């Protein structure tokens, strides 16, 4: 069954389109004959247009509001099968030339949406007396139903396709479904066909790039949630449209919105904040630097020569972790933070400087730069830092500008416990607390390879021994909430699916 | 280029009078970003040009409020409510919105720290090459475009190109695309200008102006006159 979404384009794309997952947007010559069911609304804007096999209009989308059958300004338009418009209101307006349609009622083709049924310009339906309205009401809708209410796998009608994953009482866990079927359009599919992906809902779609990302866990591409900002290859300063750009001014800015993996080498320069007259760019607003907070990888060198004076650290690069030196400044340096006014270095994420060296000079008020052990950051043995001309180490120690004692001697990007390459005790995600909340604390987390991992929220804290041995409801040792078998769960499974989608009562 | 025609030419003004110089552009001085790059550069007789109205109607720091400017579309003008001996000189209605900057004809008004040190004046022969140096001190050299403006005698200022000391990128003008070479020595902070294939009409004063933030040629060099004849 061909599936689709100027006129000639849709004319040659709807030539077959037995079932349309989008909308019958026939706008502005008899190219369609077998459009059985449309999963959406029908933007039909014309005299001789069969539309004979159009049976169902699901109204997944609308022109303005509940506009299922939108028309305007078609006597020979026999939509004789258009006898049930599901979840939509017929917008059958401005029909001056349409004939034989006035005699037939326009409401039985709709169900429970007569409030939004306005119409203005026993009984036969369309052109020619050979066709009839074929009343059936005054679960099949348009006329083992031929067309189902929600989902028709092969011949049967179902409100929901068999889920791709099914609870298994044998393993005391919610498992995958051996008979798992992806709900593609109105038909369940053992495997998602037409090279489509596995959407969060289970409804196969060919574009899941909005608020999500594409991931291949099995033989079929599957769309998963965009963990923070997901991957977005983006051109850097010197490669691409910015080939001859000299910095991230107020022109190439925004072009870096949600740009995660910069494919070039960023050129933060004083000319960016001052603005450049020759290149016709206005001064860069310091608040616009938060656009660069999305960067997590630079396959080049991150050169920073100017920062807003109201900012005491590199907050715009707090998510920058990689500075892979495919292109290097002066052939030696990848991170080139030079002559800034940063009190703390601020690169609390920076963990992998692969190729180039590091020069951190002119930071008259940055002390923690020398404290870091940069042998861990370097990815090769030919790299050596050039941290000189910073704030005096002796004066820094005397003034107390030394980071927390709750940090490993490995170093630190700043005074806050968030900014520390390694911490003396265990670490709570971004930060590193004095100790995990093993016995005292609200999060009541647990130690995992020297890292605080908060226990599953549906397990109650234990005030005698450790709150939970491992992450997840199973490993929690105390559970005031209900428990499913030997594991913890939110509530007992009641409305679940079994061998034939049976409601497993389970236990009380 | 853009013909920056000026309504008055060599206009003489008596002191204490509202002088007005109107300059019109062949094309609309309006850029995509929406800011009109129109500037009025004071060039005192035998002196490096200095900016006055950094915009169509703004004012350069250190320039008194006596100078004013107003205009829209293609028609612009400059207003000088009070004129003194200082206001004497040549005013160049400059445009930056168009890719090649172009100065006006030159309305010579008459009567009816950072410093860029240039080289010395030299006299060469046609077909030779003249390197023109411009030492830069007082600012971060690899942070400002090193523009290379020229002023042919008996003619308005003609742009010839620039160079970015940070990366060495140069943008020669179309008339000088295949004739000139703009280099620089970062270690010792000068930018040179090797103009090869000198010609009879190539005599000019090659100012090494420095592009500012929202205005062009914020600073300038003294000017290296290069007279060439056979
Ligand atoms: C501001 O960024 C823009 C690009 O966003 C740069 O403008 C480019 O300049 C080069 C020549 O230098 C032209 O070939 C490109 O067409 C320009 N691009 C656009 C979009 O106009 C500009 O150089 C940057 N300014 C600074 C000071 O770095
Ligand atoms: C550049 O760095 C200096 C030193 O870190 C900043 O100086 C501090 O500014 C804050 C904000 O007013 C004052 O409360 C401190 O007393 C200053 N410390 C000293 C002793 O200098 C300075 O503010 C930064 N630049 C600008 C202009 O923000
Ligand atoms: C990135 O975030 C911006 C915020 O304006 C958004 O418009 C854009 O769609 C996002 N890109 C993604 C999620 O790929
Ligand atoms: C964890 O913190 C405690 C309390 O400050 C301290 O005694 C202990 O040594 C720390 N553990 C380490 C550093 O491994």
């Amino acid at each position: 069954k061909k599936v689709c979404q100027h006129f000639l384009s849709l004319q040659r794309m709807f030539n077959n389109c037995e079932v349309v997952l989008g909308n019958l947007e026939i706008t502005y010559l008899s190219f369609l004959k077998t459009i059985q069911e449309v999963a959406g609304y029908v933007l039909i804007a014309l005299e001789r247009i069969p539309l004979e096999n159009l049976q169902i209009i699901r109204g997944n989308m609308y022109y303005e509001n509940s506009y299922a059958l939108a028309v305007l300004s078609l006597k020979e338009l026999p939509m004789r099968n258009l006898q049930e418009i599901l979840h939509g209101a017929v917008r059958f307006s401005n029909n001056p030339a349409l004939c034989n349609v006035e005699s037939i009622q326009w409401r039985d083709i709709v169900s429970s949406d007569f409030l939004s049924n306005m119409s203005m310009d026993g009984s036969c339906w369309g052109a020619g007396e050979e066709n009839c309205q074929k009343l059936t009401k005054i679960q099949c809708a348009a006329g083992d139903c031929l067309v189902c209410r929600k989902f028709r796998d092969e011949a049967t009608c179902k409100d929901t396709c068999p889920p791709l994953m099914l609870y298994n009482p044998t393993t005391y866990q919610m498992d995958v479904n051996p008979e798992g079927k992806y709900s593609f359009g109105a038909t369940c599919v053992k495997k998602c066909p037409r090279n489509y992906v596995v959407t969060d809902h289970g409804s196969c779609v060919r574009a899941c790039g909005a608020d999500s990302y594409e991931m291949e866990e099995d033989g079929v591409r599957k769309c998963k949630k965009c963990e923070g900002p997901c991957r977005k290859v983006c051109n850097g300063i010197g490669i691409g449209e910015f080939k001859d750009s000299l910095s991230i001014n107020a022109t190439n800015i925004k072009h870096f919105k949600n740009c995660t993996s910069i494919s070039g080498d960023l050129h933060i320069l004083p000319v960016a904040f001052r603005g450049d007259s020759f290149t016709h760019t206005p001064p860069l607003d310091p608040q616009e630097l938060d656009i660069l907070k999305t960067v997590k990888e630079i396959t080049g060198f991150l050169l920073i020569q100017a920062w807003p004076e109201n900012r005491t650290d590199l907050h715009a690069f707090e998510n920058l972790e990689i500075i892979r030196g495919r292109t290097k400044q002066h052939g030696q340096f990848s991170l080139a933070v030079v002559s800034l006014n940063i009190t703390s270095l601020g690169l609390r994420s920076l963990k992998e400087i692969s190729d180039g060296d590091v020069i951190i000079s002119g930071n008259k008020n940055l002390c923690y730069a020398n404290t870091i052990n940069w042998k861990k950051l370097f990815g090769t043995s030919g790299q050596k830092t050039k941290i000189i001309s910073n704030r005096g180490e002796n004066s820094c120690k005397a003034t107390g500008q030394v980071c927390h004692a709750l940090c490993s001697p490995e170093g630190c990007w700043g005074p806050e416990p968030r900014d520390c390459v390694s911490c003396r005790n265990v670490s709570r995600g971004r930060e590193c607390v004095d100790k995990c909340n093993l016995l005292e604390g609200e999060p009541r987390e647990f130690v995992e390879n020297s890292e605080c991992i908060q226990c599953h929220p549906e397990c109650l804290p234990q005030a005698m021994n450790i709150t939970c041995t491992g992450r997840g409801p199973d490993n929690c040792i105390q559970c005031a909430h209900y428990i499913d078998g030997p594991h913890c769960v939110k509530t007992c499974p009641a409305g679940v699916m079994g061998e034939n989608n049976t409601l497993v009562w389970k236990y009380a | 280029d853009i013909v920056m025609t000026q309504s008055p030419l060599s206009l003489p003004v008596t002191p204490g009078e509202p002088a007005s110089i109107s300059c019109r552009s062949s094309q609309n001085i309006v850029h995509n970003n929406g800011i009109t790059y129109l500037e009025w550069y004071l060039q005192k007789p035998g002196q490096s040009p200095q900016l006055l109205i950094y915009k169509v109607s703004d004012r350069f720091s250190g320039v008194p409020d006596r100078f004013s400017g107003s205009g829209s579309g293609t028609d612009f003008t400059l207003k000088i409510s009070r004129v003194e001996a200082e206001d004497v000189g040549v005013y160049y209605c400059f445009q930056g919105s168009h890719i090649p900057p172009t100065f006006g004809q030159g309305t010579k008004v008459e009567i009816k720290q950072v410093q860029l040190v240039q080289s010395g004046a030299e006299v060469k022969k046609p077909g030779a090459s003249v390197k023109v140096s411009c030492k830069a001190s007082g600012y971060t050299f690899t942070s400002y475009w090193m523009h290379w403006v020229r002023q042919a005698p008996g003619q308005g200022l003609e742009w010839m190109g620039n160079i970015w000391p940070g990366s060495g990128g140069t943008n020669y003008a179309e008339k000088f695309k295949n004739r000139v070479t703009m280099t620089r020595d970062t270690s010792i902070s000068t930018a040179y200008m090797e103009l090869s294939r000198l010609r009879s009409d190539d005599t000019a004063v090659y100012y090494c102006a420095r592009s500012g933030g929202p205005y062009f040629f914020d600073y300038w060099g003294q000017g290296t006159l290069v007279t060439v004849s056979s």
